[PDB]
RNA sequence: CUUGAGUCUCGUAGAGGGGGGUAGAAUUCCAGGUGUAGCGGUGAAAUGCGUAGAGAUCUGGAGGAAUACCGGUGGCGAAGGCGGCCCCCUGGACGAAGACUGACGCUCAGGUGCGAAAGCGUGGGGAGCAAACAGGAUUAGAUACCCUGGUAGUCCACGCCGUAAACGAUGUCGACUUGGAGGUUGUGCCCUUGAGGCGUGGCUUCCGGAGCUAACGCGUUAAGUCGACCGCCUGGGGAGUAC
């Protein structure tokens, strides 16, 4: 449902310098885990974050 | 990884009619497509290891099909083993 | 089951004994049938059925005396491995005559003392007691 | 023959040839049987870190479905070309055709 | 014959594997300035650097290694083991209905293949490290410990090795036997809101019943109850040694 290029529901899935939320604190399913993680640092590599 | 449009062909000119997916002429031409062309894979890579188990596991299942043609029935054995090349 | 399917029979009856079940089922042979025959006939349970056409099951049904389990033992004895076959006048007796051996005549399927009567041996298939 | 989603993005100093770049690659793609599902420009967004020595970049994303091998000099080209450093190409897994 | 086994049709998850490029963090020197009394370390100095500009700064380079968060009670793999991103090739697994075959099975001595690390050989590569080796002091003497450098190696390609506490110290396959607590991944019914409520599979972690066990424990993923086949054991040492 989710994928990298809607960067509104990352922010709130990473910190400043740009570290993944673990899903200990977030609540995450754990699939949907996988996948964010890889949005995230597929945008990352994309450069919207460091 | 072989396409579903290559088994319906070989399902219908193996197979007794259209959708005979499970005889034993019909497993064993698949089993053959599919050698071919993994040997085709591993021509080019020698060092995957991984799947070329999944070989073997295919090589061997068809070397027992065709054994249990061969013990069963001998004629429409021995039209594969050429109507395919087979035993070469 | 996939090799020793009288084995498996066997083995379920001790099962479900010993697990307090009150009927135990499991596919159905003619020689599954021939056993249970001879222990429904001796009073090591209560009946039997089976059911189905092209797939029958054979629906056993365990014994006890009060909360006990009216087979102690029930043991395997030829199996594919040792085919175990006597001479009527070697044909065992299980627990000094307390309980059966079930034999295979030639004569079809009875118990030992049945055989040792009418003179024949044949393959052992079990020991019940 | 299945999805893709090329994600390029073109230097305001490479800003200069966009549209040049952008139609050969289509009609490249084009006369290789391939057709774009949809298009769209991101503009020049900002850049978390100063990658090769810049702050700005004009994302463009042109997402064509293709074939196995149609892809495989576009990415040739890309690498022989200082138009865009790093152009991405993606999959789909299934059968996405509209933007957001 | 169709229940085992398989073929098919459709989807799901995955650090499964081989390739191909890919980017930063850190890494050292150089390329310069910015700076002059320090850099350095142990039981302690010292050895080694530096005032010839030494460190750090930003600046660009160089090049190799490895991919911090996610990350896990996770996952995949026969095992070894697999962790940045993305593509190509590829393997296996699982779930839902249906179709097809028609016992096509299980296990396997011999055999064959894969197989950590070190190692070897052949070519490379060498940012850090690091057996050897090289300074200092050791300590009862020091070839202690240590710190300072440091080469093989580590990395890549090909070949060899074929070994590990290669371990769950638990061979493979099938069947049957009470529960409770989870995780991961499908899927059906009904909330047709996303989970949901109720199922139903596969994998997996932990308690525990009977049973079993010498005991510890195991306990439906059994070390229970059985069946098939294989491997193996027979007091300790000598010795996994000699031939």
């Amino acid at each position: 449902e989710i994928d990298y290029k809607d960067i509104a529901t990352l922010k709130n899935y990473i910190t400043e310098s740009g570290k993944i939320v673990p899903s200990r604190i977030t609540g995450t399913r754990a699939k949907y885990q996988r996948q964010l993680a890889r949005a995230i640092k597929r945008a990352r590599y994309l450069s919207l974050l460091p | 990884s072989l396409s579903t449009e290559a088994t319906a062909k070989i399902v219908s000119e193996f197979g007794r009619d259209a959708n005979d997916t499970g005889s034993t002429e019909v497993q064993v031409a698949l089993l053959t497509a599919q050698i071919n062309h993994l040997q085709g894979h591993f021509a080019e890579h020698k060092k995957d290891h991984h799947s070329r188990r999944g070989l073997l596991r295919m090589v061997s299942q068809r070397r027992k099909l065709l054994d249990y043609l061969k013990r069963k029935d001998v004629a429409r054995y021995t039209r594969l083993i050429e109507r395919l090349g087979l035993r070469r | 089951s996939m090799q020793d399917p009288i084995a498996d029979m066997l083995t379920r009856i001790r099962n479900g004994q010993a697990a307090n079940k009150a009927a135990v089922t499991m596919p159905s042979s003619k020689l599954k049938v021939a056993i249970a025959n001879v222990l429904k006939e001796e009073g090591f349970i209560e009946d039997f059925k089976v059911e189905g056409d092209t797939k029958p099951e054979l629906e056993l049904t365990l014994k006890y005396f009060q909360g006990k389990a009216v087979v102690e033992s029930i043991q395997r004895v030829s199996r594919p491995g040792l085919r175990i076959y006597k001479r009527k006048d070697e044909l065992p007796k299980v627990m000094a005559g307390l309980g059966i051996a079930v034999v295979s005549t030639s004569k079809g399927v009875m118990t030992d003392r049945a055989a040792r009567q009418a003179g024949l041996g044949g393959e052992i298939i079990c020991y019940v007691a | 023959m299945r999805h893709y989603e090329i994600v390029f993005m073109v230097h305001p100093d490479q800003s200069e040839q966009v549209p040049g770049m952008i139609e050969r690659y289509t009609a490249a793609i084009t006369g290789a049987e391939g057709k774009i599902h949809r298009l769209e420009d991101w503009g020049r967004r900002q850049l978390a870190y100063p990658i090769n020595k810049l702050h700005k970049a004009h994302y463009v994303l042109m997402n064509v479905e293709a074939p196995q091998e149609v892809i495989d000099e576009l990415e040739t080209t890309f690498r022989f070309n200082d138009a865009v450093i790093r152009s991405m190409v993606m999959r789909t897994k299934h059968a996405v055709t509209e933007a957001s």
